[PDB]
């Protein structure tokens, strides 16, 4: 009757810490626990050894926090496993679970994005571990030139230097030009390698930047009016532009370009500002097709090359990548669960998108045949659409489609989904809905956590509580227990949420009893929850000082920071004419939550096949000693 | 059986010359052991093969040494190239 | 610099982690100054024409301003050393005059460019020092003299292999403007020696239950304790 | 009258005292980032009726003297050049030969006092002591082992064995840790 | 899941010596002090790690 589990990520980590939590289901008294982490097959050596007691005042409910060593022991090369033993009283459950090599982050921050031959290039390298928390480690830098050839390896500390590495490389006069590559990894996890590119080049700042802009964000095949684009040529101080710009276009299929001379036009640049029209006449005469309707597919670029009047500089800009399509938006299902439990709502996390991938703004999307489903996409271009599920066993199959009104329905974009049911233990016909408000959620808020049950009453009494689980950045953030009276269908918990939460967490609640033919019933549920991205603290730089006061060439000048107590801030200061010839590289906040989300151990928006696949969809191992678990992961990398 | 134990006693005198041939024949059998009187001929055979993964030796020893040596006296230049640094680009200047 | 600058900061505390500020941007101006647009490089003795720019932004304020190009004996202009070029031109308001001055750069190596300028009835001046590279009048070759075989154990004596480098063609080079000799070096690994290993799949029937007596024990045992010894080695667990 | 800008000066960053512009009068004092020594006496330079005054100063990275391998002992890190100024912030590891056990600290950088931030190791032949096993006692009576020698032991009344029933001297220690678990 | 040593009472105590851990299923027997009256049972029992409640001790006048 005592039921032992434990729950650990589906793949653990060296030298971060992870929770285990332990729980000893329909228990009296304290309950001895000891969990020891071996390695797989041999178990020469006890990464770990704690110990807790399950008390009747914890709910038999407990955690372990474990930091295993990146000992010498384990040896591309054959993947590792260890062997988690959790001992409950007499009763021992153990449970196989994969190992990841990497160790934690690294963050590669060159000064400029370009250099010339004889430069110096200052880079810093952030060493932190999965919390983003700076650490003290060995790295392992390596230059690499354009061909591929390493040129100059080197072995470093962190300790000491706040997460911050300082470091330097000298180009050479002589030197080959191209993207060159900085590869670091550190010492304990050779596998796990973080680059980051840097042009060489001969140059000079152009001292203007030149902005080509076209009106839509992409070009529709049957718009007679053709591409109009505006030039916007503007000084690097601010004052605009007087000149002239040579505009021409051209068709690109993949990676073949196909110059149209036709359409070369001359127009000045007066106030900063020029238009030029590429009509749809010249566009179907430059391509040797007919059929308008072969280019769609392809894209539009646009060189314009702007000449000052006083002829003593000249800039080319370019503006590639304008999709010649046939509907202003594209509908994406990457977000929406695969599985639906029958007779509970279903929620769906539509994601309309521009065509050149950005989101979408205020969109309108309903579901085929039902009319009064009709939601509004968000800033984030992720619109909410909860339909009514009947209770069946047929292949739920979804068709969305953009309602915007004011455009055509040849121009509306369209998606086709399909949803599988939720298999039950046993065929009972019991299931666990777990819904959220989709919308922004930022940290210092509340979260309403419905819990929301379905299941005969001939066994609704016996369920007390939920357990639920919070996964973030791929490590268990949090576990506790939800407290459930017979009779309630639906319980609310107010999940206070903090900085912890950034970018995203899972939230995994299941329950369990002894139903049906007296067999042990685990019955699971997970949803995904995005957080307005951010930095966990903050760091904003202004001016600290008057803004009568211009700032003069040498002149002293106040600069206000405000951030963190204690926390070491790394500054430069780059011109802008650099990005005006390469902004590519470059480090912000985005990229780096960009990382850490890529590094996540679940593979699904939500819930799975079974009581199994909801905890190894979610990243997350379940192991009953009565036998109900998770089967084994063996891959690194989530499946196609 | 019997070239399992042959092969176990090349794997105790060192003689990797030899051993090559052999266990590429072993693969070539097929036999994976189980079956009526199988005993022997399953134990010996498997037995000699974890020998052979455990006595396995990694990779030819790559070690060079290259020193310029020039008749003038000034700085020296050694090299020293390893295993882990042998795709690593040493370059040495000359003006002259 | 008169341009705009972007300030990137990176924040870093124990426990608050990493933080990227978003860029703040600081744009630098004067009302007069010299924008002196130089080449990134220009070959030794060959006539080249620069252009210094001189702004006046103010709103409705003509400046009468005489502008100079400073002497340098690595370059030819009509300075000398001992008269000056200057031109006293008037900048209307909120707009901007283009001055040319034609060099010859004499020297090779990174030259210096300096103009300097000063209003009449104002206490506002500027001056613009900058540099650029003058290159030699060949183009950048280089021969690959040789490419060798370093082998000690097999084409050394006594365990050192000497080879000797030709010296370069260099028929076609420029008197003095010096060469450099590239000698690279790289290690040539191999790594082959491991036989392939037994397939996993072909062992799941070595996993048998012991049963019998004395004898038919030890027969049913054998398999299971050979397969695991195996499984254990090869680490095919994975698969298995 | 002004001065120009003092110039910048590779590692280094400047204050100036005495004022707030390169003007007549002022002083620009130079100190080197971290782990970066100033080079020289020349700390300053002040800006007088003809300019700034002598030199601009220069800053180097310090450096650590070259440490060897220990006896029975190898160094397995840092790159290219043998013997070579191991400057602020390179790293090294010692990893003893087969049958030699370290005895210290196995990794160290270069510090920021021209130093190492920990001591060198040695290199110390594979010893175990003979266990003590909890709930049991060994069957064994030989006190020191050496590398790969076998360890046998028994569990008391009321114990068997857990896993692995003897254990085996290895580099870091017995791998199988004698346990005894209940019956 | 053994339990530790018995918890002490007022006026009273145990009538054998303690031990350090008690096996499951053990058991010790209280007494109070003379002219004390003891209230409940006198046998308290290792159950899941956690005696059983133990027996009180009445004041006499
Ligand atoms: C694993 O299991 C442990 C069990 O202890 C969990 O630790 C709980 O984590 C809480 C995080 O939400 C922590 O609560 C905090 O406690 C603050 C006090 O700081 C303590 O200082 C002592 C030093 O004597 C440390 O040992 C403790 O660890 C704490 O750091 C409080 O200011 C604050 O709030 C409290 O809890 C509730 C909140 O509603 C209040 O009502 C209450 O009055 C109290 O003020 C803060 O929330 C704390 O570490 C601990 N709390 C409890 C009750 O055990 C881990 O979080 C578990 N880890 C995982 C991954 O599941
Ligand atoms: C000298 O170095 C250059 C490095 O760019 C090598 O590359 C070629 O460079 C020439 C111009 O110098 C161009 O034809 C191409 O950019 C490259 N050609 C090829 C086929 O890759 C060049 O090969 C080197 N020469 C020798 C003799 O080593
Ligand atoms: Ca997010």
């Amino acid at each position: 009757s005592p039921m032992y589990s434990i729950i650990t990520p589906n793949i653990l980590r060296l030298e971060s810490e992870e929770t285990m939590v332990l729980e000893a289901h329909d228990a009296q008294g304290d309950v001895p626990v000891t969990v020891t982490v071996h390695d797989f097959p041999g178990k020469k050596l006890v990464l770990s050894s704690e110990k807790t007691v399950l008390t009747p005042a914890t709910n038999h409910m407990g955690n372990v926090t474990f930091t295993i060593p990146a000992n010498r022991e384990f040896k591309k090369g054959r993947n590792k496993f260890v062997t988690v033993q959790a001992t409950f009283g007499t009763q021992v459950v153990e449970k196989v679970v994969l190992v990841s090599l990497q160790s934690g982050y690294l963050f590669i921050q060159t000064d400029k994005t370009i250099y010339t031959p004889g430069s110096t290039v200052l880079y810093r390298i952030f060493t932190v571990n999965h919390k983003l928390l700076p650490v003290g480690r060995t790295v392992m830098v390596n230059i690499e030139n354009p061909e591929g050839i390493p040129v100059k390896q080197d072995s470093l500390s962190s300790q000491n230097q706040l997460g911050v590495l300082p470091l330097s490389w000298d180009i050479p006069e002589l030197v080959n030009m191209g993207q060159w590559k900085i590869r670091a990894y550190y010492e304990n996890s050779p596998q796990q390698v973080f680059s980051t590119e840097f042009e060489v080049k001969e140059y000079v700042l152009p001292s203007f930047e030149v902005i080509v802009e076209p009106t839509e964000k992409f070009y529709y095949i049957y718009n007679e009016k053709g591409l109009e684009v505006t030039i916007t040529a503007r000084f690097l101080y601010g004052k605009k532009v007087e000149g002239t710009a040579f505009v021409i276009f051209g068709i690109q299929d993949g990676e073949q370009r196909i110059s149209l001379p036709e359409s070369l036009k001359r127009i000045p640049i007066e106030d900063g500002s020029g238009e030029v029209v590429l009509s749809r006449k010249v566009l179907l005469d430059g391509v040797q097709n007919p059929r308008a309707e072969d280019l769609v597919g392809k894209s539009l670029y646009v060189s314009a090359t702007v000449i000052l009047h006083s002829g003593s500089d000249m800039v080319q800009a370019e503006r590639s990548g304008i999709p010649i399509v046939t509907s202003p938006y594209q509908i994406h299902f990457t977000k929406t669960p695969k599985y639906f439990k029958p007779g509970m709502p279903f929620d769906l996390m539509v994601f309309v998108t521009n065509p050149d991938g950005s989101p979408a703004y205020r969109v309108p999307v309903a579901v085929q045949g039902e009319d009064t489903v009709q939601s509004l996409t968000q800033g984030d271009g992720v619109a909410k659409l909860s339909i009514n599920t009947h209770p069946s066993q047929k292949p739920l199959s979804i068709t969305v489609r953009t309602k915007k009104q004011e455009l055509s329905e040849a121009e509306q974009a369209t998606r086709t989904m399909q949803a599988l049911p939720y298999s039950t233990v046993g065929n009972s016909n019991n299931y666990l809905h777990l819904s959220v408000l989709r919308t922004e959620l930022r940290p210092g808020e509340t979260l309403n956590v419905n819990f929301l049950l379905r299941m005969d009453r001939a066994h609704e009494a016996k369920i007390r509580y939920y357990t639920y689980l919070i996964m973030n950045k791929g490590r268990l953030l949090k576990a506790g227990r939800q407290v459930r009276e017979p009779g309630q269908d639906l319980v609310v918990l107010p999940l206070s949420i903090t900085t912890d939460f950034i970018p995203s967490f899972r939230l995994v609640a299941y329950y369990t009893l002894i139903g049906a033919s007296g067999q042990r019933e685990v019955v699971a549920d997970s949803v995904w929850v995005d957080v307005k991205d951010s930095c966990v603290g903050s760091l904003v730089v202004k001016s600290g000082q008057s803004e009568d006061r211009q700032p003069v060439p040498g002149q002293q000048m106040t600069l206000k920071i405000e951030g963190d107590h204690g926390a070491r801030v790394v500054l430069v200061a780059v011109d802008k004419g650099v990005f005006v010839l390469n902004k590519k590289n470059k480090l912000t906040q985005s990229k780096i939550w960009d990382v850490v989300e890529k590094a996540d151990i679940g593979c699904t928006p939500g819930s799975g096949k079974d009581y199994a696949g909801v905890f190894s969809d979610a990243g997350l191992t379940f192991t009953s000693s009565s036998g109900q678990q998770t089967a084994q992961r063996a891959e690194l990398q989530c499946p196609q | 059986e019997a070239t399992s134990y042959a092969l176990l006693a090349l794997l105790q005198l060192k003689d990797f010359d030899f051993v090559p041939p052999v266990v590429r024949w072993l693969n070539e059998q097929r036999y994976y052991g189980g079956g009526y009187g199988s005993t022997q001929a399953t134990f010996m055979v498997f037995q000699a093969l974890a020998q052979y993964q455990k006595d396995a030796p990694d990779h030819q020893e790559l070690n060079l040494d290259v020193s310029l040596q020039l008749p003038s006296r000034s700085s020296k230049i050694t090299h020293r190239i390893h295993w882990e640094s042998a795709s690593l680009l040493r370059s040495e200047e000359t003006k002259e | 610099s008169i341009t705009t600058w972007e300030i990137l900061a990176v924040s870093m505390s124990d426990k608050k982690g990493i933080c990227v500020a978003d860029p703040f941007e600081v744009t630098v101006m004067q009302d007069f100054f010299i924008d002196l647009r130089l080449p990134y490089s220009v070959v030794r003795n060959e006539q080249v024409e620069i252009r210094a720019v001189l702004y006046n932004y103010r709103q409705n304020q003509e400046l009468k301003v005489r502008v100079e190009l400073l002497h340098n004996p690595a370059f030819c202009s009509l300075a000398t050393t001992k008269r000056r070029h200057q031109q006293t031109v008037t900048i209307p308001p909120k707009s901007s005059l283009s001055v040319p001055y034609v060099i010859v750069p004499l020297k090779t190596g990174l030259q210096e460019v300096e103009v300097k300028a000063a209003v009449y009835h104002h206490f506002i001046s500027d001056g613009v020092r900058k540099s650029l590279k003058v290159v030699p009048e060949g183009i950048r070759m280089n021969k690959t003299v040789a490419v060798r075989t370093l082998d000690p154990e097999r084409l050394g004596r006594e365990g050192v292999q000497k080879e000797d480098i030709p010296p370069a063609d260099l028929s076609d080079q420029v008197p003095d403007t010096e060469s450099e000799t590239r000698i690279l070096l790289q290690g040539t690994p191999v790594a082959q020696m491991t036989e392939d290993a037994v397939d996993a799949e072909r062992l799941k029937h070595l996993i048998v239950t012991p049963s019998g007596c004395g004898e038919q024990n030890m027969i049913g045992m054998t398999p299971t304790v050979i397969a695991v010894h195996y499984l254990d080695e090869t680490e095919q667990w994975e698969k298995f | 009258r002004p001065c120009g800008h003092p110039g910048d000066t590779p590692f280094g960053t400047f204050t100036l005292t005495g004022g707030n512009v390169f003007e007549y009068g002022v002083k620009a004092v130079y100190t080197c980032n971290e782990g970066y020594q100033l080079l020289g006496e020349i700390n300053y330079r002040e800006c007088d009726t003809d300019g700034w005054t002598n030199d601009i100063p220069i800053c180097e990275v310090v450096k650590c003297l070259p440490v060897t391998a220990p006896e029975n002992g190898k160094i397995v890190s840092s790159a290219m050049e043998p013997d070579r100024e191991y400057h602020f912030g390179q790293a090294v590891r010692f990893v003893c030969n087969s049958g030699y056990k370290i005895e210290g600290d196995e990794e160290m950088h270069c510090s920021d006092d021209g130093f190492w931030s920990k001591e060198k190791p040695k290199c110390v032949e594979i010893s175990c002591k003979s266990p003590d096993v909890i709930n049991g006692s060994p069957i064994s009576q030989k006190i020191i082992y050496k590398e790969n020698e076998r360890f046998q032991y028994k569990c008391n009344m009321g114990y068997e064995y857990s896993e692995r029933g003897d254990a085996v001297c290895t580099e870091s220690g017995w791998r199988p840790l004698p346990s005894c678990e209940e019956k | 899941g053994k339990c530790g040593p018995p918890p002490p009472i007022d006026n009273g105590d145990i009538t054998s010596f303690p031990l350090s851990v008690y096996a499951p299923a053990s058991s010790v027997e209280y007494q109070c002090q003379n002219l004390y009256q003891l209230e409940g049972n006198k046998r308290i029992t290792c159950r899941n790690g956690q005696w059983s409640e133990p027996p009180k001790c009445l004041h006499p006048c």
